[PDB]
């Protein structure tokens, strides 16, 4: 039926925002890779008290 | 009924050769359904072991195929329910009774190995479906469901060629056709509400075309059984 399409269109917009979820954990995952930056990047800072010494 | 029991006989004397008995039972499948309809009419006890003889001379095991050719029998023109039906009757003949006894045990024989799948299975390659005990039955649905969409999900595309062939075939909307129908739409709707799988195969192949244009079907049952299939398609 139309209203049942309708639906199944909102549904699919759920479905593309259960997609966007992921392109949101993809964003998310650009601050995993800076939250992995930090992780090297207090290692850096370990390694150049250990450079220093 | 002098002209019916000739020609029997004459057909009995034909099936008594094996070769002549095989062509014959691939000229009309429908010969051993109206032969045993017409002994089950007919109370007279010579027409109804002529027509018992005949009937088992087709699935005697001189012929060709024998078990082929009663497993066909026995899926397509209920020869095991009419076996059991003629040996609770009571007939007068001692020869005719004894005829049918053998009838009954052949029957109930070949059922013993075939099973509800083969009936389905023939079901579908006749196209005829009058609801049967297996589409209202949800255990036979549940553990069907894997054999349904195997093979790529045969089973499904034939259901849905059959759908489409009544969707075109219901412009005539006869009660026949309309029960068919209606079983179609229902097991549709089994085989996209279990293995949701076969649902993106149903709509590549039109059946969610075929079910909105049922939907707008003058029979009330179509439409409410349209209905229900667009209701587990996308629905509540």
């Amino acid at each position: 039926n139309g209203i049942a399409t309708l639906l199944q269109a909102e549904k699919e917009a759920h479905e593309i925002v259960s997609k966007a979820r992921k392109y949101r954990q993809d964003k998310l995952k650009q601050a995993k890779t800076d939250a992995a930056k930090e992780i090297d990047s207090y290692k850096i800072q370990k390694d150049k008290e250990l450079k220093e010494f | 009924i002098q002209l019916q029991y000739h020609s029997l006989l004459l057909i009995w004397l034909l099936t008594f050769n094996p070769v002549f008995a095989n062509e014959l039972v691939q000229k009309y499948l429908s010969d051993f359904l109206d032969l045993l309809k017409l002994v089950k009419i007919t109370i007279k006890e010579k027409v109804s072991r002529l027509c018992i003889s005949i009937i088992l001379q087709c699935c005697s095991t001189r012929v060709k195929q024998h078990k082929k050719v009663i497993k066909q029998l026995l899926l397509l023109g209920n020869a095991l329910p009419t076996v059991q039906s003629l040996s609770e009757r009571k007939y007068s003949d001692e020869e005719l009774r004894q005829d049918i006894s053998n009838l009954k045990e052949i029957l109930e024989n070949e059922y013993q190995e075939l099973t509800s799948f083969d009936e389905y299975v023939a079901e579908l390659d006749s196209k005829l479906l009058c609801w049967s005990p297996p589409h209202v039955d949800n255990g036979f649905w549940s553990d069907n469901i894997d054999e349904f969409k195997k093979d790529n999900y045969k089973i499904f595309r034939q259901l849905i060629e059959l759908l489409q062939a009544k969707v075109r075939n219901g412009d005539v909307n006869a009660k026949q056709e309309k029960i068919i129908i209606q079983v179609a739409l229902n097991d549709i709707t089994h085989v996209v509400e279990l293995l949701p799988e076969s649902i993106d195969v149903l709509d590549k192949t039109g059946g969610k075309a075929d079910i909105m244009e049922l939907l707008n079907h003058s029979d009330s049952r179509v439409k409410y059984e349209a209905l229900k299939a667009t209701q587990a398609i996308i629905g509540y």
